[PDB]
């Protein structure tokens, strides 16, 4: 493997070496968000080990020699190490997924960054909008798919089921979205995104289907919308692809993915919504909100973020094609340091040229502002770079076969059990020719309402 | 004393009495210290070596060695490289021994010390002593291990691979021994010995997996053993182990193999048994007896015949020689064992018999012989008369081995060397310590066994794994596992024929073998991508018993069961379930659901399971490496396919005997207006034999329409046909050969042939193809449907071997067609007065639960005349019945004649002891001529009568010859008479009667045997006895 | 009694009286069982996991051990990579320490079981307790040849290094000892304890060549002791 594989193995890891392990923390194992941006957040970070967990499947698929295990330990443990700290940094605050599982407000949140030094809180509950639902879906997705993978306390398994149990009632709980700001007025209004539903929705299948169904009932409903105040999320490609795969209607993934072509995919990218103006020279940087009537001056001129595409090789990869036009067109990469790609966060209308964009749409020389690299973004470049090389394949980062959601899936034969409460009805039922068996009869199966289930769950999850 | 004085005394007894006659040239010493033969001997060279390697080992405590280190481990390299040598000259011979092993293909075991040539052929001596390869082997790993290096290129290693792959089979190839002549009978016969089959599995614990270049090396140097032919030889070696063969009840070889240098039982148990019966009946004064009735160099031996003749085995009875070296075993097995008071004992036992040189030197006589003038009295009171030394050192003739195994045994016992440090493989593992050891001990450790062996349910389709699903069970398809490649085992099969594989010195590769449940259990990374194989119970065959669902399921319980019982490796074991469409169509989905549920459960059949994704179960698993595909000569890598996807009457009317006294092209007429697979089999198989493979038929070639036929009747399940089909185009199954295996290793022997015709006696372990000729033509001559039957119950029966063991006890020859006529009698039984079914038109299960069925204890309830036929028919004989048979021959001077057949006194007590399993078969032959399977149990049942009768009454003893057949005749005839006064039954000469009466009762079937006896021993002397000598006299 | 029944008994005993203590972040066990003390000693939570581990060491004997096997050992690498992060965060102390040993720049000893913060100070307690480092050292060896993988990345495998460095030089360094007070007389003065430096003898014994990741391990994974601090 070493003669014309394992040297290209190698470049990669020098790839996700230089872009994402060396930022990763010794003492925690988090990575921070960029030089300006210590902090770490739950999805950023999830998204960032990607990289380093198929470097470790592809290392490991081929290790045979020591060194070859050395280097498959070390990825597979720094992925293991992230999570961990990420656990422990939900596990801190423990307090607040006791609170929001009952009363989900967004008061009650986990929070979304964490101290990358301590696995602690950084900032105020008050001070983010803490509430992403998709965040910690994406850890437990990421987590029961990691251990299906074989990556391996009770105590934290507790903790786990009520996660789930947090992330459990997303389809009917707003949220501040997958950016972290809620709806695009941008007032720190909650609102419910079907990325977050979508990506909670995965989480509970990978690790009560009621509330799993529940979110398909939002998916099917809401797309190709994204949530309330979106016509489309490019983020929306996180659940009819990879890595959720939560819309098992191939005729709705594809509708969604020409919603997001046909609107938000531009020369630099994909914009992440319509009227986003994240990073437009169009908006006022130290103010927080958005005023209602400033939302037109975003719009033809929001910036293209290359994180869409990296989705868009993903898909294609795990869905078999010739989308290497997704790939071929992030020639827009900022160093060709040494000669590391660094995937930029987005590209924004140069300030001159706003009126040009405008009327002119997908158009203008845009320039790279923001992160760089997007670790987040790098880690699914160097994701779908292995897996369309040929070093990695879908059923190794998804070994709970949740790409073949979109399947048709046939009719269930549902059996049904006509009971007898008494005798004298099964007599009765039997005089007019329905053969059955009272509840006594069935016994060792015991009969109880459905009351009893829903009591006994409350007793699942439990470490007082 | 320093530490160099206390070892400049053995470095003295080394230098002069083994490390002088070292060879100059080969490494190899000779067997004769003074004189002209030029005899190296493989066994003894090697403990040589051995001994040498012990000062060394005693030396490396010592940093100013002046040299003796170097020399003294150098030596062993020497000798060890000097073996090999001779070896590697005759590899003409391993590849010829690997595929034929036989006496006349092994390696030569006496070799020139000079030169290395061969020395003495085949018929001049018996050179198949697997003892020798295998102590090869052991000591390699445990030298190789200490750091000396023996293995210095890649052709060594091949050498060394093949000659592994001689060692594995060595349970199927019977040899001479460490003893040279094969029994206490000089016949000039190889028989299974637990000594060598002991090592063979010590060597094989050993050497799988060690790098034969030690710390300098790597993937490619490794040595790797197949788990399943390990598996073979530790089956044998615990159904031979209290005793070591067919004729030695016990051996002092047993102490080497038991013991320093293999430490190979892992039972503690038969340890004890093995030990202490070779303590007590071959302890000596002057040493352990090789074995009992042993005529080496013997003062009654004839010098000029080499093979002892019938009966001489007895002249040498106390006067056997004496070998001084098992005292140095027993010393060295106490210094490992930690009992520090049985060095002294055989120290103090072996000081007396130690000679000296003229410079002081200990010298280990080989043997202490009775002179021949003391012969009669040491016969009388054994243990009495003085043994003069075989060697005594001054006479220039010294033992090498037993020289070796002084220092060895010294220097253990002296603590100038550690058990670990002589066992650098740890061979022996002290109780405490019995519980992580490969191929040897489990986690659980020596006495539980509760594995839970890693499922992994693996589908055909996507198609399947959906339609699982909806039923409940989550299985993956082979896609949905990408990196992972599931593997037929064939194709493992093909890719280890490429270990081993020397050009340069006519190596070839594994041989060509079917991988087994042990085997196909590891995961294994093959060319850089990981591998699973699908158990040989997953694999596709023409045999009609693959479409039983019901044996599919009973076969993935039965494997799982032998993967508990023998899979002592690290990991937990994989067995991969692979479903395929057909196993769940029609209604075999019922039962296929219920197999894949238990496994979800976590049990199937006792054995705990997880059913998991494969990528989960092959994370953290151990994989073996198999680095010897490299590229070779081809620049590119060898092709491997590997499981893909699979994308998308009543009773036959034509009769054959009616039908078959016609030559008529009217059988091609019927087969137009046959719509039986039963009637169109026998009628398109009456014509593959008269007119011939290829007679046209409306169909096709007569070939064609019988296999098309058997197939569709094999899904239809129309299993007469299939049988007729199965038999008509001569069908054998791959499987009866490795289970007739099974009924070998366990000690059992099969017979194949129908009830009342030719029946043949499979006794050896044989050859797909000569088992083959066995059942279509040398035995089954008359119905051909016997043979698809006998197969079907060898496969049954072999897995029931393997698995319940005791459902087969009381029997040893184990008669296949007698087996299927108490079946063919229990559907008669079990059908009353509506016809019985015919064992044909059952299915394999219900044949398998009819075979279970009639095995199961006969319990209080079936009619005494249905409990014999079974227990005549099964060969069941009550325990004990072929010791109490020897006491009846002891006591009865001109033997027993049951059926025109007779067991005399002489030569079988002459020459056999009382629990020689060669008796059991004698025993057993003689009940032979016995047709009628409840006369057997009459027979069986006056033996054990007569037996009581003997042993509750010393005094009586048979004048003439006993004739079983006349004892029961008077009996039947006295019940006849009894019963006639009753009633008067009319019928005349018929038992049925004598036969439903219950053993024991008022006036049972063991009176009137008693009586016959009692007329018989009574018309002749009482001898007085004086136990209880008589009051009234 | 079966293997299973016989252990279960132990499992009972460490699920409610150890594994019930031990913090759900941290993975460290504290001090006080009941009570609003936050501290976590460092060698007290050695002890712990080496407690749970030993369970594990003894369902190794049970294939069906029905998960107590990965939680007990999967709880002992909770705990000693919760003593490493709070290691790893004061590690500021640990390159003051190798440069100059000293009581007031040690790695501090307790900690905060919830959130792995230093708890009290150098004034508020005697921190130089070299029995704790080099017993983290000695069971990081003692479990990570067991099977227990506990060092993730090569920068845990450097601050085990640094860890190591810092242990050489313990017959230099005066310490207050696995009693926290130093002498007999509570003088608040450290002295040179055979306790710590033989742990440390033995940490150093121990972790000398030894591959951080145990099996699966390269050359760049071992940690190197220096054969003439050990003979000091
Ligand atoms: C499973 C089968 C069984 C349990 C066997 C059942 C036993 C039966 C049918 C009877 C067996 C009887 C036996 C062995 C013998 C009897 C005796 C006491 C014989 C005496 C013969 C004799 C003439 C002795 C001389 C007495 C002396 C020495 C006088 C001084
Ligand atoms: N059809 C089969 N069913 C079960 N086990 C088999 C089969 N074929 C081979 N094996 C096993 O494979 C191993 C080696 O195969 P083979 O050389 O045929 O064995 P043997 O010589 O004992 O018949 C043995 O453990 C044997 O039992």
């Amino acid at each position: 493997s070493r003669s014309n594989s394992g040297v290209r193995l190698d470049g990669y890891a020098r790839l996700v070496q230089q872009t994402i392990l060396c930022h990763q923390n010794p003492v925690t194992g988090l990575l921070p968000a960029s030089y300006d941006q210590k902090d770490a957040w739950v999805r950023d970070n999830v998204y960032s080990i990607l990289a380093v967990w198929g470097l470790g499947l592809a290392y490991r698929k081929n290790a045979d020699r020591d060194e070859d295990k050395a280097k498959a330990y070390e990825l597979e443990q720094s992925v293991v190490k992230l999570m961990r700290g990420l656990l422990h940094c939900m596990i801190r605050q423990v307090d607040k997924v006791e609170s929001f599982k009952y009363s989900q407000s967004t008061k009650d949140s986990l929070h979304a960054k964490y101290n990358t030094k301590t696995c602690a809180t950084v900032v105020g509950d008050d001070q983010w909008g803490h509430l992403q639902l998709d965040a910690t879906s994406v850890y437990l997705l990421f987590l029961a798919q990691m251990t299906a993978s074989g990556l391996h306390s009770l105590d934290e398994v507790n903790f786990i089921q009520n996660l789930v149990f947090y992330i459990e009632a997303a389809y009917k709980t707003a949220d501040f979205g997958i950016w972290e700001r809620g709806d695009k007025t941008n007032q720190g209004i909650s609102e419910l995104n079907a990325s977050s539903v979508g990506m909670a929705k995965a989480a509970l299948e990978a690790l009560l289907a009621d509330e799993v169904q529940h979110c398909q009932s939002i998916l099917n409903s809401l797309l190709p919308r994204a949530s309330t105040s979106k016509e489309v999320d490019a983020s929306l490609l996180s659940v009819v692809s990879f890595p959720a795969f939560a819309v098992e209607d191939s005729q709705l993934v594809e509708l969604t993915k020409q919603e997001i072509i046909t609107k938000l995919q531009g020369r630099y990218g994909c914009c992440r919504f319509l009227r986003d103006g994240y990073k437009t020279p169009k908006e006022d940087p130290n103010r927080l909100y958005y005023e209602p009537a400033e939302l037109k001056l975003f719009e033809n001129i929001e910036c293209e973020w290359p994180l869409f595409w990296t989705y868009f090789i993903l898909d294609g990869v795990f869905s078999g094609n010739a989308e290497q036009v997704q790939e071929y067109k992030e020639a827009l990469e900022a160093v060709l340091k040494n000669g590391v790609p660094l995937l930029p966060e987005l590209y924004s209308v140069p300030p001159d040229r706003v009126d040009e964009e405008y009327q002119n749409p997908h158009t203008v020389d845009r320039v790279p502002m923001g992160k760089l690299p997007h670790m987040w973004g790098q880690s699914l470049y160097i994701l779908g770079s292995l897996m369309a090389e040929g070093f990695l394949a879908p059923g190794e980062i998804d070994p709970l076969n949740r790409r073949f959601s979109t399947v048709p899936k046939p009719d269930v034969v549902v059996q049904v059990s006509i009971l007898a409460e008494t005798e004298e009805i099964k007599t009765i039922l039997k005089d007019k020719g329905i053969y059955v068996e009272t509840i006594a009869e069935v016994y060792p199966i015991r009969v109880q309402p459905a009351r009893i289930l829903s009591h006994i769950y409350s007793s699942l999850g439990c470490n007082n | 004393e320093t530490l160099w004085d206390k070892l400049d005394h053995y470095y003295r007894i080394v230098k002069s009495t083994l490390l002088l006659y070292q060879s100059p040239t080969t490494g190899l010493f000779p067997t004769k210290t003074c004189g002209g033969d030029q005899k190296a001997k493989i066994q003894d060279s090697l403990y040589c070596a051995a001994g040498a390697w012990a000062l060394a080992l005693a030396y490396r405590r010592i940093d100013d060695d002046k040299g003796r280190t170097h020399e003294l481990e150098h030596s062993a390299i020497k000798c060890m490289r000097g073996i090999l040598y001779c070896y590697m000259r005759q590899a003409d011979k391993v590849q010829q021994f690997k595929q034929d092993p036989r006496p006349t293909t092994c390696l030569h075991s006496v070799f020139n010390v000079h030169t290395g040539d061969e020395l003495l052929s085949y018929e001049e001596y018996g050179h198949l002593q697997i003892n020798a390869v295998s102590l090869y082997l052991l000591y390699l790993v445990e030298m190789i291990s200490s750091g000396l290096q023996i293995i210095y290129n890649t052709d060594e290693v091949s050498f060394i691979q093949n000659l592994v792959f001689c060692v594995e089979r060595v349970y199927r190839v019977p040899d001479f021994g460490v003893w040279e002549r094969g029994s206490k009978y000089n016949n000039g016969s190889t028989e299974l010995h637990s000594s060598s089959v002991g090592l063979a599995k010590a060597a094989l614990e050993a050497i799988n997996g060690f790098n034969l270049f030690g710390n300098q090396g790597c993937s490619w140097s490794v040595i790797f053993v197949d788990l399943d032919a390990h598996n073979r030889n530790r089956q044998t070696l615990c159904s031979l182990l209290p005793r070591e063969s067919r004729s030695h009840n016990t051996d002092a070889a047993l102490l080497p193999c038991i013991s320093y240098p293999a430490f190979a039982l892992d039972d503690e148990v038969l340890f004890s048994q093995t030990l202490d019966k070779v303590v007590r009946k071959l302890k000596g004064k002057y040493g352990f007896k090789r074995f009992l009735r042993d005529g080496y160099r013997t003062s009654l031996e004839d010098p000029n015949r080499c093979y002892y003749k019938p009966a001489e085995i007895k002249l040498f009875d106390g006067i056997e020689c004496e070998f001084p070296i098992f005292f140095l075993y027993m010393m060295i097995d106490g210094v490992f064992r930690g009992n520090p008071k049985q060095v002294q004992e055989y120290q103090d036992l072996l000081t007396p018999v130690l000679h000296h040189t003229t410079e002081g030197y200990p010298v280990v006589p080989k043997y202490y012989y009775v002179p021949a003038d003391f012969v009669e009295y040491e016969k009388n009171n054994p243990g009495s008369q003085k043994r003069f030394p075989s060697n005594c050192g001054r006479d220039g003739k010294l033992f090498l081995w037993g020289q070796a195994l002084y220092i060895i045994a010294k220097l253990l016992a002296d603590e100038l060397i550690s058990p670990k440090d002589i066992d650098p493989v740890q061979r022996y593992v002290p109780l405490k310590d019995q519980r992580n050891v490969s191929m040897r001990f489990s986690n659980q450790g020596p006495l539980e066994n509760d594995l839970v062996v890693h499922v992994a349910l693996i589908a055909e389709s996507q198609r399947l794994q959906v339609f699982l699903n909806t039923y409940g069970i989550q299985t993956q398809t082979p896609q949905q596992v990408e990196p992972i490649q599931i593997w037929p085992q064939q194709e493992l099969v093909k890719a280890y024929l490429q270990l081993g594989i020397n050009e340069k010195l006519g190596l070839s590769g594994r041989p060509d073998r079917p991988i087994g449940c042990l085997g196909t259990s590891k995961i294994y990374r093959i060319l850089g991508k990981t591998v699973v194989c699908y158990p040989i119970i997953f694999d596709l065959s023409d045999f009609y018993m693959s479409q039983d669902v019901f044996l599919l399921i009973d076969d993935i319980k039965n494997a799982l069961q032998f993967i508990k019982q023998y899979w002592k490796m690290h990991g937990r074991p994989l067995f991969l379930v692979l479903i395929r469409e057909d196993n769940i169509r029609g209604s075999r989905f019922n039962p296929i659901l219920d197999m894949l549920a238990a496994l979800k459960k976590g049990i199937i059949g006792g054995v705990k399971v997880h059913v998991d994704r494969l990528q989960t179960l092959i994370s953290g698993a151990v994989v073996e490496q198999l680095d010897f595909l490299r590229i070779s000569d081809t620049e590119e890598l060898p092709e491997f396919k590997s499981f893909e996807e699979l994308e998308p009457g009543q009773q036959p009317d034509v009769n054959i005997s009616e039908w078959k006294d016609k030559p008529t092209h009217e059988i091609l007429q019927k087969l137009n207006d046959c719509s039986c697979l039963a009637s169109q089999a026998i009628l398109l198989g009456i014509l593959l034999k008269r007119e011939g493979p290829n007679f046209i038929t409306k169909e096709g070639t007569v070939s064609d329409h019988i296999e098309r036929v058997y197939r569709r009747a094999g899904s239809q399940k129309l299993w007469l046909a299939v049988r007729y089909g199965a038999a008509f185009t001569q069908k054998f199954s791959s499987s009866i050969a490795p289970h007739i295996t099974t009924f070998l290793v366990h000690g059992k022997q099969v017979t194949l042939g129908a009830f009342g015709h030719e029946e043949e006696v499979i006794s050896n372990p044989l050859s797909p193809r000569v088992i083959q000729n066995i059942i279509y033509y040398k035995c089954n001559t008359h119905d051909e449907r016997e043979a698809v039957i006998q197969q079907e119950l060898v496969i049954h029966i072999g897995w029931i071997i393997s698995n319940n063991p005791e459902l087969f006890s009381g029997m040893l020859k184990i008669r296949i067609g007698w087996i299927i006529h108490a079946m063919e009698y229990e559907l008669q039984i079990r059908g009353g007065d509506k016809p019985a079914l015919d064992l044909y038109q059952l299915s394999p299960s219900e044949v398998k639960q009819l075979l279970l069925d009639i095995l199961q204890p006969q319990q209080n309830g079936r009619c005494w005349l249905n409990r014999r036929q079974i227990d005549g028919s099964l060969n069941r004989t009550p325990t004990g019945f072929y010791d109490r048979v020897w006491q009846i021959l002891e006591r009865t001077p001109n033997g027993i004649i049951v059926a025109g057949k007779h067991l005399p006194q002489q030569p079988t007590l002459s020459d056999m002891t009382m629990y020689e399993m060669n008796f059991s078969l004698l025993v057993e032959d003689t009940l032979g001529n016995i047709d009628q399977p409840q006369y057997r149990q009459i027979v069986v049942e006056l033996l054990m009568v007569v037996s009581i009768v003997l042993e509750r009454n010393p005094e009586l003893e048979f004048q003439d010859k006993v004739d079983l057949d006349r004892l029961v005749k008077e009996a039947f005839n006295e019940f006849q008479k009894d019963q006639s006064r009753l009633k008067e039954i009319e019928k005349q000469d018929d038992m049925t009667s004598f036969y439903n009466t219950p053993p024991l009762g008022k006036r049972g079937t063991c009176s009137y045997l008693t009586k016959a006896v009692m007329n018989l021993l009574l018309e002749g002397e009482v001898k007085p006895n004086n136990d209880d000598p008589c009051l009234i006299s």
